[PDB]
RNA sequence: UGAACUAUGCCUGGGCAGGGCGAAGCCAGAGGAAACUCUGGUGGAGGUCCGUAGCGGUCCUGACGUGCAAAUCGGUCGUC
RNA sequence: CGCCGCAGGUGCAGAUCUUGGUGGUAGUAGCAAAUAUUCAAACGAGAACUUUGAAGGCCGAAGUGGAGAAGGGUUCCAUGUGAACAGCAGUUGAACAUGGGUCAGUCGGUCCUGAGAGAUGGGCGAGCGCCGUUCCGAAGGGACGGGCGAUGGCCUCCGUUGCCCUCGGCCGAUCGAAAGGGAGUCGGGUUCAGAUCCCCGAAUCCGGAGUGGCGGAGAUGGGCGCCGCGAGGCGUCCAGUGCGGUAACGCGACCGAUCCCGGAGAAGCCGGCGGGAGCCCCGGGGAGAGUUCUCUUUUCUUUGUGAAGGGCAGGGCGCCCUGGAAUGGGUUCGCCCCGAGAGAGGGGCCCGUGCCUUGGAAAGCGUCGCGGUUCCGGCGGCGUCCGGUGAGCUCUCGCUGGCCCUUGAAAAUCCGGGGGAGAGGGUGUAAAUCUCGCGCCGGGCCGUACCCAUAUCCGCAGCAGGUCUCCAAGGUGAACAGCCUCUGGCAUGUUGGAACAAUGUAGGUAAGGGAAGUCGGCAAGCCGGAUCCGUAACUUCGGGAUAAGGAUUGGCUCUAAGGGCUGGGUCGGUCGCGGCCGGCGCCUAGCAGCCGACUUAGAACUGGUGCGGACCAGGGGAAUCCGACUGUUUAAUUAAAACAAAGCAUCGCGAAGGCCCGCGGCGGGUGUUGACGCGAUGUGAUUUCUGCCCA
RNA sequence: UGGGUCGGGGUUUCGUACGUAGCAGAGCAGCUCCCUCGCUGCGAUCUAUUGAAAGUCAGCCCUCGACACAAGGGUUUGU
RNA sequence: CGACUCUUAGCGGUGGAUCACUCGGCUCGUGCGUCGAUGAAGAACGCAGCUAGCUGCGAGAAUUAAUGUGAAUUGCAGGACACAUUGAUCAUCGACACUUCGAACGCACUUGCGGCCCCGGGUUCCUCCCGGGGCUACGCCUGUCUGAGCGUCGCU
């Protein structure tokens, strides 16, 4: 789960996550929060584990 | 309503964000003179402009 | 009895908000939003009030994904005109063309006199 | 500057229990010398009747009248 | 600050004076609309109000229930607090504080047009501008087709590319619907709060695929010469843009442009029938509960199969073939249908939301247990069954009618046909092509929490007001009535306790009299349902009419009538205690058995004459005035006799026009009109009359 | 000694309780080795038990039966 | 005796007059006398470690660079900063940057949808998908190119 720029679309979010985390993603769901921030649920590919990716990111 | 435009939702977002109390450390600043947020808005008391 | 709710935000009994009851494998009754009733083609004759046979009755945009055989009949004008009025037009075309030959013969034989 | 209330026209939607009366059309039977009439069914019309919801707002000149309300409430009512 | 001068926005008790503050009133009015609370316990300093449990009640499915639209905008959800607020209180809160929460190709917006709005051209206008929306425009910037070439390159050959020929009127930009039109997503699980969006599993629509992803179709047969015993091979030539059925039409594809025709989108209200489902009801079989003082094989709960395919019922057909009908027949609740082809027989098509099947039991649910991952989509057992009924209710589909001086959208978008410009191969290794099967990739943006109201909206408020919808159980009953109940919900509507004075407000009863009361029967009361009788004057013959008036009505026990299903055989003369044809027989005044609704009528018995026992639920008659009726009206004192109305009558007008708008344009409305029309008046249905006067 | 609370009795109100029983009961449905005129259910209502049952001071009357409680509390007042 | 009421005084409340203060106004005068398609005024939304308002700023967002200055900022924290292989802060401001609406400019808006040309990626060039960049308003002047006319002519 990420907070993203409100102008970015699902394709841009997908490519941005793939580049700066070196992971493959399956799909991106997106909502805009009541406080105005865009939130993206980025499902990872089956061969990528979201647990240890969040560990190397530092948000575990 | 549930159905809203993006402009309306963004307007409501800013109104929500500024509807919070002042930080307590403001009251310790030099020459403060501010006691509390006088622009607090309750949803039932005062209705928004839109 | 178990009462029902709409499953969409359209809350009015309009022509696009028509439902039917359905029992799920979970043993609960729910709405299923039906599609509208399609119509078979009317005949191009404009006379016969019945609709064409051999053509599937679906909404117009469903015809895009149907195959060719489901939309016509193997005959001249098939799927666009009734068999009765196709027979009538075959006879009417032939007999009128015969009548033209009649008047052509009749005028050609009558012009022999100077 | 206003038709967010109201007035009127248009567009596109939604809605209106249960009963009574019994129009045309139709069937059969009967009477009659005929002409034709009578009887029983059927049928289900109508700015039709009783009466819900809805819409209205008659009377109590009821309640209230620093009110629940800057026009509301109860019964009784009009139409349905 | 004094004194000498100077200069004023220079003196307050008033002005229903202005602003601010404060009294008496006064601990007063008041905290009284919608039946209602009680016991115990917990937390806590503190409990009439919080929470849990137990009772007693209410909403009573047209809800005080479950969900939405508009509007609100975080009120949603957890945790904490006890200042202020919630007109008593509070341990509670829609308060305060801190955190969290709204996940989509297939739910909407988005797209289309509607009533309409609105640029450009043009016109007008001092001017900002506004008129106009096809009108006074050189208004098509597109196209597979063909040609000239640049060969840009996997320069084979097909893509690109500039120009030329040919074709090309939505003939008008653009905006306009979260209820109209509009492809395609369902089932299970999951949260403190989100799910048709997350997860699991099943689908599906649209788009793309250039070098072409795989199959299948096209499409692969005949004739002649030869070899070969035959089978089968070789050479040459000729076909081949599929096939079947009398037909309706069918089959898996089934070449084809510009162009033309058509369909679907795409059509009102009401009635009566019929089919399907959901619900309700009835008889059993299970599982779990309740009662058991006595009785009750009892009472209650529960007892699944999505989309998308395939198959089969069922419904419909104004579809086809045979044939030719009066002694007319068929047939509906009603109708209606037939030599323009009935009845009968045999077919074809459409819908198929029903059943079976894949999905599918592996899930879900109900029970009974066994372990744990402080809070396992844990593990396991068993079950998820058989039937019957209907003027039943609600959706839905269909058929057939009625009504209209009313005839009940448009456009996106999709499809079929007509035609045959073209394209494709020389018999193959087949070609052009393919709406057939399978395979590959993608579907961006915005909304999505919650309330939806006797507390989340508007009314200054948690205001008896207002505010658009969907679902809808049992009993009684004509019933979506009223009354009681189940599912679900609630705590009596911004306080409690004790009393039971007057006067109120709301509701009852009252001897005898019966409107004597009062402006006036105001208010209240009487009547009331249904069945059987019985109904006048008058009348526009329709009505009046539930006229008036009268009798009956309970409970219990029977009786009678009102239907649906099957089967009606004279026999081994023989063998597939049963089957093929037949010598072998007379229900033909119809029986035999089984099954199932309500309704009507009659009778007996019976109760202290009570019985539409609550609820529901017309007082009636004789006249007079006015308005014909139905309708409408002064939101907030007038609902009427007022307005309207159909009917009658009159007037203007043939478009260079009548009536009217406009500051202006040869602008605009009636007018998408044309005297049976439009415009302007008066009177006010019917009937009958409508006299005299043009000074 | 007292007044209470129950109980009892009286009064009075209504009108004859539940259960049981009956060859009471319009009738109906089953059993016939039975029965030789019977037995097994359903059945409003009737009869007897039964002027019964129930209420009755809370502002009725009398108890001397039972039970407990009652020589307690607070605030004031002087010629 | 008290209570109550009245008057006066002390003290205490309620209230915010008076007086004193003044980083505000009002008035007069002076000098300049400067906006915008190179996108103004105005509006919206964002930006701080803790930040709601005001103020400042624009995704480089309570500010970057440069210059002057010369040890702070400060409410708390954190961390720089030999102040000479240059420097906190403030001021100035000439470099750079400057989101979305808005004359507002591709079309349109209470929504959203195009077209053209390059670049990159999935492609592994051919045109489909994703991203990036540059264009795409009206009027008008000069010139340019392409055109029209049974307008006036010329040659054939
Ligand atoms: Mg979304
Ligand atoms: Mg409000
Ligand atoms: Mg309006
Ligand atoms: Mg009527
Ligand atoms: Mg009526
Ligand atoms: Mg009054
Ligand atoms: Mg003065
Ligand atoms: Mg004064
Ligand atoms: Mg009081
Ligand atoms: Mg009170
Ligand atoms: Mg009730
Ligand atoms: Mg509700
Ligand atoms: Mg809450
Ligand atoms: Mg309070
Ligand atoms: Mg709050
Ligand atoms: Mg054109
Ligand atoms: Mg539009
Ligand atoms: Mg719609
Ligand atoms: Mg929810
Ligand atoms: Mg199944
Ligand atoms: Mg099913
Ligand atoms: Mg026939
Ligand atoms: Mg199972
Ligand atoms: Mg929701
Ligand atoms: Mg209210
Ligand atoms: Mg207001
Ligand atoms: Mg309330
Ligand atoms: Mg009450
Ligand atoms: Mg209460
Ligand atoms: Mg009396
Ligand atoms: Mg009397
Ligand atoms: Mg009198
Ligand atoms: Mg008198
Ligand atoms: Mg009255
Ligand atoms: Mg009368
Ligand atoms: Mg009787
Ligand atoms: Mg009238
Ligand atoms: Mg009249
Ligand atoms: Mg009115
Ligand atoms: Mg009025
Ligand atoms: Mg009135
Ligand atoms: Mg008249
Ligand atoms: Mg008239
Ligand atoms: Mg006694
Ligand atoms: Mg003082
Ligand atoms: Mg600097
Ligand atoms: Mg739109
Ligand atoms: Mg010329
Ligand atoms: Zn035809």
């Amino acid at each position: 789960v990420f907070i993203v720029d409100v102008k970015a679309n699902k394709h841009q979010i997908k490519q941005a996550v793939k580049k700066l985390y070196d992971i493959d993603v399956a799909k991106v769901n997106t909502l805009i929060r009541p406080d105005g921030e865009k939130k993206a649920y980025v499902r990872l590919a089956p061969d990528y584990d979201a647990l240890d990716v969040a560990n190397k990111i530092g948000i575990i | 309503s549930s159905h809203k435009t993006f402009r309306i939702k963004r307007f409501l977002a800013k109104k929500q964000k500024q509807n919070r109390p002042i930080p307590q450390w403001i009251r310790m600043k030099t020459g403060n003179k501010i006691r509390y947020n006088s622009k607090r808005r309750h949803w039932r008391r005062t209705k928004l402009g839109l | 009895v178990q009462r029902l709710t709409y499953r969409r935000r359209l809350s009015y009994n309009t022509a696009s908000n028509k439902t039917r009851l359905s029992r799920t494998p979970g043993n609960r009754i729910v709405y299923l939003y039906t599609k509208k009733v399609g119509k078979a083609p009317k005949s191009a004759c404009g006379v016969c009030p019945g609709r064409l046979r051999g053509v599937r009755a679906v909404r117009p945009k469903v015809l895009m994904r149907l195959s060719k055989t489901k939309k016509h009949v193997s005959r001249a004008y098939g799927g666009s005109m009734c068999a009765k009025c196709v027979r009538d037009r075959i006879k009417r075309a032939f007999l009128i063309e015969e009548q033209k030959i009649v008047v052509k013969v009749l005028k050609a034989q009558a012009q022999s006199q100077k």
